């Protein structure tokens, strides 16, 4: 997730400057995997119930 | 004639109320989406 | 030599030489009616030349696609063709395109369709080719001879309750 | 805050076709024009009308165009004005659109002036007394309602009734002599009509695309959006007003349909947080029309002849709408679908209708008394009608049976082919001269023609074509006396 | 290299079919009229259409799909683009969604697109053949049309559309594929046992190569029994813009104003008259203008629509049904007084009305509907009050005009002819569909032997092409046509009607009125 959200943020050019904080919030939605949002962009990579 | 003039004041009775309803329908749908901010007056004053 | 005009007056590309080369190109002549239809598109609207070359297409292709099409007809096709030529773009037909279609009715056997646009060149056009009209004869001939000059469900006796309408 | 060109304002509500602005600077005033500079990837710019303020800072505005992929906090900026038209002579022969944008296809249009589309209306010292005949060439118009130069007319009717086919033919007749120049308003109404009616100006030459035209035409039909169906009018009568008073000419307007502007205003109301008021028209319908009915008028310095179609809803011409623009008018033509469905064209309906200039001193004596008589007689036989139906023909009294032949011949007679019509008929249209109608009008009220057959006077001209029609009707039926006699 | 979408905010409120969403603080926000997916799960996602943007923020959202799966509370990503659907050849045959999700059976265009400009159009000139006799010939329709279809419950609205499509069948088989009419029938609201049943119908008649069906029943949400017009349309639009002609089919626009009114009611907006939202009218408006028949400039494609609208108790007076009837160019009024007397199709003539009138009718047809017009207005102004020409030739008209299935060109035009030359002044109206028959599916001169015809004869279907190009009063076609129909004539009356006039017995007057009620229904 830390990697992930490194990766989004150099890619946002106006979070340039900004410092990375990372927040973890518990979803009961997915089962397995984790996804990041920041700033708007949201990567999924989670599974839910088969 | 006098099937027609029942007829004439049961269906101008229905249209009077049909369209006071809908009037106030609209009145009232105008009215809920109104909605009061918050007050700026000094509540500790009291 | 002289620019066209559209219905608005807007000018109509007139150079309609590469889209008659593309016609003349096609294996199945409802390719053709793709060319004309991007013709149209690009404000390119065919003349007489492309509709003859079109009718040749017609006469000279396979059949209307690769796959078989039930109740294809090139009589049909060409026709409609013609009335288009004629009513919505205001164009008559000259001598070629009736040839085609006689020729088109001759191979097809159609012998009384033969007469009719026999009839059709002999009053508008200058007369029909001999050799048309003598196959068309032939044609006529042949089945006269055979025995199938009319459907035989037609020749057979009917009455008022003999008649079985579906 | 004198000159708020440019002021900078955001999005701060879209719900439908209305949109509200912050301004930090302060709203601009009302009716002005703004802008959406944001790029939102449209295809077509956005621009919004200031209908009201909320508060100091906060506008509702009503947009032109679709408000699709519109964002919340967009930029907006002011155009420093209300909606500005171009005018002058340089928009003759050409397409406008609500925002006064060339739409034709035809190279950019030289413009040396732009005015706004809202003006104030002539006061009372600016009003000019023009009553002069106005020659329509139809029979039951200059007979039974004539018309008047410089004056407002209307074509009430319902759906179906003929209301664009008496425009067409108006124009047929009026423009194509006209000296002065024209104007033709679209608001709501069907593209393809637009198409028809441009394809006609051209064949006709009133619209001289390589020489000189004499006609601009303003379009809002009814895909567009309803803010621009509610402003086309204004843009058009902008133009109509600049011919008036600049030019000094003498400019005819026609909309159709004029009942569209209302609808678009109702619409956009519902939004606006207004209650709506009976039938389910805005509360403010009365005013609206009025405003801009008032701009339509015949000052000292120019005249406008304007001719309006009404649209009577589900044809109750007692709507609030239809009803409000009767007082708005000099000259009022009530069509009716009975009169269309038997056969009669135009199908208009002469009890109904009314006209200012319908008193002796102002058309001659024996206008005044045939148009009385005909109006009379036609009365008379709607009330022997009930007698007909209920007893019959043959109870009437001989006194009533000539007043039932003349009724009926004289319903038939004011049917008359439109030059405009000839696909719906099949047959040449007729123009009648004014004098030709009185004439032919006045031998049939005191039976000059009772021994002419009834259908002779169906669907002709002048008197001479009734009296062609009836000898070509005499022909065929003794042709079909002899094939009788044969057998 | 991620597959980064657009969060948004989140679901806050879920009532029926609607949702309400929350903008997260610092987020790009949606665009107005955009499509959003809802998360419902990490790998599966729910459509919704923006419908609302207030001030608070919060986001007014038309589900479209997978409504029981969404929750309060789940993530919403923004797409940021309108709503575009599949187009193509390739849908064609195929049972569609809104969306454009194929419905199993037992390029992309955009659905907001903009009306054709007033110097973007051409006027219509080209025939739209119905295949009914009482249509083609009193209420003509041109590709690039908009003819309403008004009427009762259970009166034809139905079968009338699905008849003019089947009857494109035939023709596009002949003709090339640029003059072709391509169909797209749009169900709204409708039961799914009907559409499969108008599914099955159109397999039958081969129809499914040339026709799309596009379906929102009755069990979908109004979302898309509220898109599917518009969806259907853009399906249309492609062939339009390509030179082609298309028949755009709405069953009915009744059912999606109501549709609209739910969500409209749904998500705050204030009622309008009979609770319909303000701008009704403006729906179907900027719906239907969108059929036009473009110039020839941009192709020469054209779209023609044929609403349906349904009214209560033949009350055209209603709120909806006024504004589509002032926006259509015509309306074919089903009167339920006609269906229940006998005739069908139940066209009111009187209450119909053609905007086009004669210029979207063949040279073939101008003349005989120019002569028919007259004619029934006079029998219909002197039955309302003798023997005469018109009203024998009347009432023969009309009953030529009953039919249940399209008819061929040829056949319709030929009959028509007949009627209105005299050719069945001796025949009773009774026997005039025997007549008709007689003449369409036999020939009496080839059956007697005394056909001297060289090539005019009914079995010659490619003559229809023929005589719509010369018409049938032309020195080629006239003398066989009068010929042929003389032969007709004289021996249907000689060998037949003497026979049925002469029937008194039970078992042959019921067996003759048998055969009279099916060639009622067989041509
Ligand atoms: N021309 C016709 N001849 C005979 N029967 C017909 C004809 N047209 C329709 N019908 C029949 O009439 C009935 C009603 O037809 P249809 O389904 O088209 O009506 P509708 O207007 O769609 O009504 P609704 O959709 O409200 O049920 C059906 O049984 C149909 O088969
Ligand atoms: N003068 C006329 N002669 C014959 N038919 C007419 C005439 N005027 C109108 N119609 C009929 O009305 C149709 C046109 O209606 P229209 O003028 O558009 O009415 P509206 O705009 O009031 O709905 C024609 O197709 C025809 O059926
Ligand atoms: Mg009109
Ligand atoms: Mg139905």
């Amino acid at each position: 997730a830390r990697r992930v959200a490194e990766e989004l943020h150099k890619g946002l050019k106006e979070l340039a400057d900004y410092t990375l904080v990372l927040k973890t919030v518990v979803d009961r939605t997915i089962v397995k995997g984790f996804a990041v949002e920041l700033a708007g962009q949201y990567v999924n990579k989670a599974e839910g119930q088969q | 004639q006098q099937r027609t003039s029942s007829l004439y004041n049961k269906t101008r009775q229905f249209g009077i109320t049909a369209a006071l309803i809908e009037i106030l329908s609209a009145m009232s749908s105008l009215e809920g989406n109104a909605m009061k901010g918050v007050r700026r007056n000094k509540f500790w004053e009291g | 030599a002289a620019k066209k005009y559209d219905l608005f007056g807007y000018e109509v590309d007139t150079n309609t030489a590469p889209w008659i080369e593309k016609i003349k190109k096609c294996k199945y002549y409802d390719e053709a009616g793709e060319v004309l239809v991007n013709m149209n598109v690009s404000n390119c609207p065919p003349d007489i030349a492309t509709y003859n070359a079109t009718l040749q297409c017609i006469y000279q292709s396979p059949s209307k696609q690769s796959t078989p099409v039930d109740n294809e007809s090139k009589f049909c096709a060409m026709m409609d063709l013609l009335e288009e030529m004629q009513h919505r773009n205001r164009l008559k037909p000259n001598e070629e395109s009736w040839t085609w279609v006689m020729k088109e009715c001759v191979k097809s056997g159609q012998f009384r369709l033969g007469y009719c646009i026999q009839q059709v060149m002999e009053t508008e056009c200058k007369g029909c080719p001999a050799d048309l009209v003598k196959a068309n004869e032939a044609n006529a001939q042949k089945a006269k001879t055979e025995g199938k000059e009319h459907p035989g469900h037609l020749s057979q006796q009917a009455g008022l309750f003999d008649v079985k309408v579906e | 805050v004198a000159d708020h060109k440019g002021r900078v304002g955001h999005v701060s509500q879209v719900i439908g076709a209305v949109v509200d602005v912050h301004f930090a600077d302060g709203v601009p005033p009302v009716l002005t024009a703004l802008d959406v500079v944001d790029k939102l990837g449209r295809d077509e710019p956005l621009t919004l009308e200031i209908v009201q303020h909320l508060d100091a800072h906060t506008g509702r505005c009503i947009a032109m165009q679709t408000t699709d992929l519109l964002k919340l906090k967009a930029k907006v900026v002011s155009t420093g004005g209300n909606i500005s038209v171009p005018v002058g002579r340089e928009t003759l022969g050409r397409i406008f659109n609500v925002l006064g944008d060339a739409i034709d296809q035809r190279g950019p249009v030289g413009e040396k002036l732009r005015m706004p589309i809202h003006a104030v209306a002539p006061k009372l010292a600016d009003q000019a007394a023009e009553d002069a005949v106005l020659t329509t060439g139809i029979k039951v118009i200059d007979l039974i309602l004539p018309y008047c130069k410089g004056g407002k007319i209307g074509l009430f009717g319902g759906a179906g009734v003929g209301k664009t086919v008496i425009i067409m033919e108006l124009i047929n007749n009026v423009a194509k002599g006209h000296g002065g120049f024209s104007v033709f308003a679209g608001v709501g109404e069907r593209t393809r009509e637009g198409t028809d009616l441009y394809l006609e100006m051209m064949q006709s030459k009133v619209i001289d695309l390589k020489g000189e035209s004499k006609c601009v035409l303003v379009y809002g039909q009814m895909n567009e959006p309803p803010g621009a169906r509610a402003r086309v009018a204004q843009s058009a009568l902008t133009m109509a007003e600049y011919f008036r008073d600049v030019e000094g000419q003498d400019v005819l307007l026609f909309i159709d349909n004029i009942f569209r502007f209302t609808q678009a205003n109702s619409e956009v109301s519902a939004l606006l947080g207004r209650i709506p008021a009976a039938v389910g028209y805005q509360p403010t319908l009365a005013e609206d029309l009025g405003q801009l009915q008032e701009r339509i008028t015949s000052t000292t310095k120019g005249s406008i002849t304007s001719v309006q179609a009404v649209y009577v809803p589900a044809d109750d011409i007692t709507d609030p709408a239809p009803a409000t623009t009767f007082s708005h008018l000099d000259a009022t033509t009530v069509l009716d679908r009975a009169v269309a469905e038997s056969g009669i064209y135009p199908a208009v309906n002469p009890l109904e209708c009314a006209s200012r200039i319908m008193d002796p001193d102002v058309i001659s004596v024996d206008h005044y008394n045939v148009a009385q008589d005909v109006v009379q007689m036609l009365t008379k036989y709607r009330e022997l009608q009930d007698i007909i139906a209920v007893l019959g023909i043959d109870e009437l009294s001989e006194e009533d049976k000539l007043i039932v032949d003349r009724a009926r011949k004289l319903v038939k007679f004011l049917s008359q082919p439109f030059q405009v019509a000839e696909v719906f008929t099949g047959m040449t249209g007729h123009y009648v001269q004014l004098d030709d109608t009185i004439d032919s009008f006045s031998g049939l009220l005191m039976g000059t023609y009772d021994q002419v057959p009834e259908m002779a006077f169906y669907m002709v001209g002048g008197i001479n074509s009734v009296l062609e029609k009836a000898k070509k009707m005499a022909e065929e039926a003794a042709e079909l006396e002899k094939m009788r006699r044969a057998r | 290299f991620f597959k980064t979408t657009e969060m948004i905010g989140y679901v806050h409120s879920i009532d029926g079919t609607i949702a309400t969403l929350i903008p997260a603080p610092g987020n790009p926000g949606v665009a107005y009229n955009t499509i959003i997916q809802i998360q419902v799960s990490p790998t599966t996602f729910a459509a919704g259409l923006v419908f609302n943007l207030e001030k608070d923020g919060r986001i007014g959202i038309i589900l479209m799909d997978n409504i029981t799966e969404v929750q309060s509370g789940q993530k919403v990503m923004a797409t940021g683009q309108l709503l575009h659907i599949p187009v193509g050849a390739g849908v064609l045959g195929k049972v569609v969604n809104p969306l454009g999700h194929e419905v199993p059976v037992g390029t992309l265009g955009k659905v907001d697109t903009g009306a054709p400009n007033i110097v973007s159009r051409s006027p219509v000139n080209y025939n739209l053949l119905t295949g009914f006799k009482a249509v083609d010939t009193m209420i003509p329709i041109g590709r690039g049309q908009r003819e309403l279809i008004v009427g009762d419950r259970q009166t034809g609205k139905t079968s009338i559309a699905v008849s003019t499509i089947i009857n494109q069948v035939r023709i596009n088989q002949q003709i090339l594929s640029k003059n072709a009419v391509i169909s797209i029938y749009v169900s709204i609201g409708q039961r799914c046992s009907n559409v499969a049943r108008i599914h099955r119908l159109l397999q039958s008649y081969g129809a499914l190569r040339y026709t799309t069906v596009m379906a929102a029943t009755a069990a979908e949400p109004a979302g898309l029994q509220y898109l599917a017009p518009y969806a259907g349309v853009t399906m249309g639009e492609y062939f339009m813009n390509r030179g082609r002609h298309c028949l755009c089919v709405y069953d009915d626009l009744s059912k999606q104003a109501v549709a609209y009114r739910q969500i409209s009611l749904l998500l705050r907006r204030p009622p309008g008259r009979e609770a319909y939202p303000g701008d009704v009218f403006y729906l179907h408006s900027r719906l239907l203008e969108r059929a036009a028949m473009l110039s020839p400039g941009k192709g020469g494609g054209s779209v023609t629509a044929l609403p349906i609208v349904e009214t209560l108790s033949n009350d055209v007076t209603a709120y909806i049904v006024t504004n589509v009837i002032s926006i259509t160019d015509g309306q074919i009024y089903l009167d339920t007084k006609l269906f229940t007397g006998g005739q069908r199709p139940a066209v009111n003539i009187g209450l119909s009305v053609s905007r086009v009138g004669s210029s979207a009718q063949n040279a073939a047809m101008k003349g005989v509907a120019g002569k028919l017009k007259g004619i029934l207005a006079e029998y219909r102004k002197l039955a309302a009050d003798v023997q005469t020409i018109p009203m024998i030739r009347g009432a023969r008209f009309v009953a030529l005009f009953n039919q249940k299935q399209p008819s061929y060109f040829m056949n319709a035009i030929v009959s028509l002819y007949a009627c209105l030359n005299g050719y069945l002044d001796d025949v009773k109206v009774q026997y005039v569909k025997f007549y008709e028959y007689l003449l369409v599916h036999r020939d009496l001169g080839i059956m007697y032997g005394t056909a001297k015809n060289k090539f005019f004869y009914m079995y010659v279907q490619e003559l229809n092409y023929l005589i719509r190009f010369f018409t049938l009063n032309s020195p080629i076609l006239h003398g066989e046509l009068e010929e042929m129909l003389k032969q007709h004539t004289h021996l249907f009356l000689q060998h037949y009607q003497s026979k049925m006039n002469a029937i008194k017995s039970e078992k042959d007057v019921k067996a003759l009125k048998n055969l009279l009620y099916s060639c009622k229904r067989a041509v």
